[PDB]
């Protein structure tokens, strides 16, 4: 649900957003809609803070629900320990 | 006992969630405060989404799936005494109490090696009655309800 089923139209971009701000919500709507479906899991200058707002606390909860609902550093260290 | 169907389930809608639902039921129609009113906003809330989110709809089914089988198990378990059935069940059928049918079988074997009539039905069930006594098994109860079967004529 990561690699595929977004694509970032390079037509439909309004020249007011930066190429760079397009990949910031392409990035939060992704990781919100992965939040839901596969985790199995409910919940101008104001403008640019208003991406990184929604980007330093969607991002910083989909750790930790990708820690402790499944442990995802355990396993790493774990798949070390005996694959390696 | 009711039943699924498949020929008329909807598409989009999985099978996995399809028997989730005929369980939940199902307990209740069997089974003749605070879990009850409360699903039934959630479901009206559902009523009022403009779109069938799949995603959703299995978030309200498995809390309604898990508290019914949380009560459930309340019931099969600490009321209604699971444990104390299957230590009866793996005595008599598993042949877990095997003290108890050597002697049976030392009384009841020369009325079956001969081939079986309409009366050795009840020739038996009395043996075995004599024999739970004669282990000094004294108990009406769990008693009666042991019948052994002859299947005969067929």
């Amino acid at each position: 649900l990561w690699h595929d089923k977004y694509t970032l139209r390079k037509s439909m971009i309004p020249s007011f957003m930066t190429m760079d701000q397009s990949r910031k919500v392409l990035l939060i709507g992704k990781s919100i809609n992965f939040l839901h479906q596969v985790c199995h899991d409910q919940t101008e200058n104001a403008f640019q803070g208003k991406i990184d707002a929604a980007y330093f606390e969607t991002s910083k909860y989909l750790l930790d629900v990708l820690n402790k609902k499944y442990s995802l550093l355990d396993h790493m260290q774990a798949m070390r320990r005996y694959l390696l | 006992q009711f039943s699924l169907r498949v020929e008329i389930l909807p598409s989009y809608i999985p099978v996995r969630v399809a028997e989730k639902i005929l369980f939940v039921g199902e307990s209740v129609q069997m089974f003749e405060k605070n879990q009850e009113d409360t699903f039934a906003a959630e479901l009206h809330r559902l009523k009022q989404q403009p779109l069938f989110s799949l995603v959703d709809f299995e978030q309200v089914v498995d809390r309604i799936r898990s508290t019914v089988a949380e009560h459930l198990w309340k019931l099969m378990v600490e009321e209604s005494d699971l444990l104390g059935q299957l230590k009866i069940i793996k005595d008599f059928y598993l042949l877990g109490r095997g003290e108890l049918f050597q002697a049976f079988i030392d009384t009841a074997q020369h009325m079956l090696k001969t081939p079986p009539t309409a009366v050795t039905e009840h020739d038996v069930n009395v043996a075995f009655q004599q024999s739970a006594h004669k282990v000094l098994l004294d108990d009406d109860n769990l008693l009666p309800l042991l019948h052994l079967t002859i299947e005969y004529h067929g």
